[PDB]
């Protein structure tokens, strides 16, 4: 009339992640209902998605057209430990997790004076020259700050992994992730004017393997 | 004799591609004085793409012969008795009473979906020694197919 | 029957680069691990 | 379909929050602010979740009192467990009279926001497990380490 | 029909692969050439495998951690297993970035091709077990003994 | 309310072939496919099947014909223990397993000139007299070098017990496995040819009990 | 999610009779059939039922008939420990069991010339006088070889117990298990005759509870 059993070496100790549950204290609360609340959130790619956070170019998250002859505004990794992605919330989400894999939609709103029109283009230099000529052969796209003042570029996945490394080490390595870079395809630029730059994250983007990194 | 598919899909063979760009190049004198073992290794390329190559080699009635041309998925080193096994992978032999010419394609080879890497090597093997009863070159011509 | 060489049996779907109308090609099993050998097409 | 992103599967861990107390609150907010647990409860205004307890170390037994009674020396019929193989592992259900805890307020955090009070027989190492973490209302999150 | 040859069953055992270390990369590579496991193993081009890491000796518990997370000296709420009866057993799920692992390269192996990083409170011997193993592009197996 | 029972004392060990698994530490991973991967072999043994791995001929897998009268090529044993056999793939994979029973597949090919046909004969002599006459009552097929250079000659098995033993020490002993021989049938040789063997496990091969030789 | 259990005390020590199977290392092993092999015995008392052994009259397995007048050539007890069945099959059984009931079969074969015939009575006597007279009261049979020199003299099972004790001491004890005896009927003897005696057991035997004598 007893089970025989027999208790496994190995199995037993304390595991931080185990599934099971514990034995509970006062077994028949019942809180109320939480349904009506506002603001919840049950996935943390979801608000990255929705919340696009501003990218941080030394200190101010605007850049600023040049007088000078270089029609290249800005020319940033796209690597969440990159500085200019430093202060993102999609950095925040990366530093805790070990890999990554999906695309980025990066948000640019120009601030200038409504009677300044000017026309700018983004390319993307997969793992480089600097021209829009060999960017055509590159992922490239051109909006006019005439039509609306907000663009939206979708940055995809290159890599050559299935999965990336969150946490990594290059400056400005040209294998980095692909160097998205803004030229200004007018050079009739006429005052200062100003470029807000955000990130978020892209509908098919997913971190995985959560760390807790002890740097 | 004929067209060999290394690691082929049994269901796309069930009841596309194809070759681009071309080239041609000598690889070595097809003598008696080399004996059984005497490997020469070529590394591929010398973009997610599949080879295709052709070993050929000049011989007549009185030439007597073997070559085992085989292509290697990344061949670090080959060792002393490692030879004999070389029949593993996707090979052809080439006997100049028989066919005296292979033919060897291969699909795109690694852990990632994109390559750089020296994924195949192309090694040819002289299984027996050459016999005669006026010299045997070999050329391999080599052609990337769906890059 | 069969018009295949000594070796070579039909049922092997013609891979690209052969212009069989039937689709129907003297396979063979062979030359290492999983490789297919394709020689010629298959008349009935 | 993205899993190890999901707020009812990150919090769902065992995380070391206070090390060699005999006598301390159950309070959410003792969580290591750089910690995966510690650092997402505070990404959020608002949570909710039903806490475990677990207490590592040498130590005969462990108590528990829900949020509201008074707190005294000694403590008798109070929720008690003892421990088995120095580990005492229980569940905790959401105590606060409020329907929402908090881990900023505009108004230092009162007193009512823990899921009561735990004292030990001798100084234990304790750790926190969120079942069922509810968030609400993000708030920024940055990096820990550069 | 021939069951002992297949792979799937052949993979599947405890080989030992390294004795009195603390902390160590589970690079599947660390298996002897000679044992079976390792032997079959190192006749294949390319792998895939969900670990099972096995730990005797004096410890108390061991950590892990997944393929791509950083290399630190001390870890806190990282997957943490207790030992029972001197033994640890736990199953690491297949963390690397990469499709398939390779046991050559025509580049030695690079960091990415392991199972994580495992540590542990006292140095102990540690076994592999390879479940549901696949094994691609067969390579030449020669007698290892004579 | 509580379950009986009993922790039995013999059980509980940690065996290293046990067919318990355990307890994952990040339990929702998903790996994406792969199905479509290519060279995939589930059987060690349909791997030996279908890829033939020459013979050790003292360091050459071909055999040289002789001028003199002997009629008699080679004669080596059928053992994987044995240095003909040192180099197969089918030895490497018996040195890993106990027993084994099935067939052998042994493959020749001629590497000669295409003017000099050659006619061979082979025998299988069962545990010995060294003379087609007398493998005429043995197994015996002869193949001629003038329809195909390729011959498969199926070794059958004819061990007394089930089961023989992959790991033995039997130099040249007539009782061996059966001493595949090959024979010349044409005494008009002309000059100096090659045969090359090779040997590929048959259909109904089986090797069993996996053994991890430590000596 | 943790089942509560209790480990007994009194349970789980090693029992070298238990029920409970352990846990294989080869678990995938198939041997291939025994279905047509010969000489199976799934049942040790079959064995003894269809194989009579000799007994053990004084180093020999047959009577002499005697000159003298006393009608009387053998008197043996029906124990297994009795030195007449001490080398039978079923004595070498009954070793090994501590209790048995059930009946036994006893062989009688005539082994003389064909020319003299004589008449044999066997007679069973329950637990003693020696005549015929007193012995037709009792159980008893006669056999003439004239018809038959074979015959069958099954020994019903008239203890008071269901079941006897394989293990005894009773030299001659008027109580033994009953006396088997054999009488001749035929004063007119002639010459010397010999009579093969075999025991084998009955259809309704049965020992019980396996025991190991450690005497």
């Amino acid at each position: 009339g007893i089970i025989p059993v027999a208790c496994f070496d190995g199995y037993g100790g304390f595991q931080n992640t185990d599934p099971k549950t514990a034995d509970p204290i006062y077994g028949y609360v019942y809180n109320p209902s939480r349904n009506d609340c506002h603001g919840r959130y049950s996935n943390l790619l979801d608000v990255a998605e929705a919340c696009p956070t501003f990218l941080n170019f030394d200190g101010k998250p605007y850049v600023v057209t040049k007088n000078n002859g270089d029609k290249v505004m800005t020319c940033f990794d796209v690597a969440f430990t990159h500085k200019v992605h430093k202060n993102t919330f999609l950095a925040g989400l990366a530093d805790y997790y070990a890999q990554y894999q999906g695309s980025l939609n990066y948000h640019f709103m120009y601030t200038g004076p409504t009677h300044h029109k000017a026309k700018f283009m983004v390319a993307y230099i997969p793992p480089l020259p600097k021209t829009p000529e060999d960017a055509a052969h590159c992922y490239h796209s051109e909006w006019d700050t005439g039509l609306n003042s907000q663009f939206t570029f979708a940055v995809p996945y290159v890599s050559a992994s299935d999965f990336s490394y969150t946490h990594t080490d290059t400056p400005a390595m040209a294998t980095t992730n692909g160097w998205v870079a803004v030229f200004q395809v007018t050079d009739t630029h006429s005052a200062e004017a100003a470029v807000v730059v955000s990130v978020s994250a892209g509908p098919d983007l997913e971190f995985r393997f959560p760390v807790d990194p002890v740097r | 004799v004929g067209i060999t598919y290394g690691y082929a899909d049994a269901d796309s063979f069930r009841p596309v591609e194809q070759a681009e760009r071309f080239f041609k190049e000598k690889l070595f004198d097809w003598t008696s004085d080399k004996p059984f073992g005497t490997l020469y290794v070529l590394e591929l390329p010398k973009m997610r793409n599949g080879w295709d190559v052709q070993v050929s080699a000049t011989s007549t009635q009185f030439n007597g012969g073997s070559l085992l041309v085989a292509m290697v998925p990344e061949l670090c080193s080959l060792k002393d008795r490692e030879e004999f096994q070389l029949s593993l992978y996707p090979h052809q032999f080439i006997n100049p009473r028989t066919n005296t010419t292979a033919h060897i394609q291969v699909p795109y080879l690694g852990v990632n979906r994109h390559d750089q890497h020296q994924a195949w090597s192309l090694v040819v093997m002289v299984l027996t020694p050459l016999t005669t009863e006026g010299t045997v070159e070999v050329y391999a011509n080599i052609a990337p197919t769906n890059v | 029957e069969n018009n295949c060489p000594d070796g070579y049996s039909c049922g092997y779907r013609c891979r690209s680069g052969w212009g069989c109308s039937g689709d129907e090609c003297c396979g063979r099993r062979g030359g290492g691990w999983g490789s297919i050998e394709l020689i010629a097409c298959c008349s009935s | 379909k993205r899993v190890h992103t999901d707020v009812a599967f990150v919090m769902d861990r065992f995380t070391h929050v206070l090390t060699n107390r005999t006598a301390f609150a159950v309070d959410l907010m003792d969580t290591n602010e750089k910690t995966l647990v510690g650092a997402l409860l505070r990404a959020a205004t608002y949570y909710f979740c039903d806490l475990e307890i677990a207490c590592l170390g040498e130590h005969e037994r462990v108590w528990w009192q829900p949020n509201g009674a008074p707190r005294t020396t000694t403590l008798r019929d109070n929720p008690m467990v003892f421990s088995h193989n120095n580990v005492t592992r229980f569940a905790v259900p959401y105590t606060a009279p409020h329907r929402l805890l908090s881990t900023r307020y505009n108004g230092k955090l009162p007193s009512t926001f823990n899921f009561g009070y735990v004292t030990a027989d001798k100084p234990v190492d304790v750790y926190y497990r969120m079942k069922r973490a509810e968030l609400y209302c993000p708030r920024p999150l940055l990096p820990g380490y550069d």
